[PDB]
């Protein structure tokens, strides 16, 4: 288990990511792995049936040296730490750190702190 | 493949 | 009750977010070196709720706020608390940092309740 | 409830 997300403002339960250590340095490019976050089912991470939302929504990314990235490719915004990130720019995620979508529109608003396993690092 | 709504002259 | 000292945030789901909060005026004018507690139990009459579990304490552990704003963790329960994985001495008191992971009910994995607290530095600063 | 705690 790589982190763990949990949604602070309730529509989704607590979901951990993972990665295969082993598989993870067999792979040479920069980036290990990527999990989406979206409305499309097909996501990793299924962020709800919000309009506002889109499909492929954001990402984050594991790289080289276990590190966490986190890459908005949406249409109408990713917020971290209550700042919207700039489009396309890989931003290094922290512990605790909040990542929030769907701001515009109180009813649309779903927020999730990462909690990042330091064990997974160490076996890094 | 529900295209997204999108923000317009409220865009954030 | 002014202003926010630290977030607690449960990861384990049983809990929703919780500030630990102060209000300084009131703060300067504690004439003891612990400036402000917190108590986390199962009896409700804490500042913070554990739950209904029998495995946790009244009256479990303790947060207590300095004189220069440091946030130091107390156990003083029966069954233990867990700081980053390690189970404390009880009644000794440790000094929190950013991103401390405080556990209680380990030994039985259902009853295991875990917390990460992030502490406002410009409280501290304020102070 | 306030009762004794159960002790390991």
């Amino acid at each position: 288990i790589v982190c763990r997300v949990i949604c602070t403002t309730g529509q989704i339960p607590i979901r951990d990511l993972s990665a295969d250590i082993s598989q993870v340095l067999k792979e040479k490019r920069s980036i290990k792995k990527v999990w989406t976050f979206g409305r499309n089912p097909a996501c990793d991470y299924h962020l709800g049936n919000i309009s506002r939302l889109s499909n492929k929504h954001f990402q984050i990314l594991l790289g080289e040296d276990g590190n966490l990235l986190l890459n908005d490719i949406s249409t109408n915004g990713t917020w971290l730490n209550g700042q919207k990130v700039e489009k396309n720019s890989n931003q290094l995620l922290s512990q605790g750190d909040e990542i929030t979508v769907g701001v515009g529109v109180e009813s649309d608003i779903l927020s999730l702190v990462i909690f990042i396993n330091d064990k997974f690092k160490q076996c890094l | 493949l529900e295209v997204t709504e999108a923000d317009a002259t409220f865009a954030k």
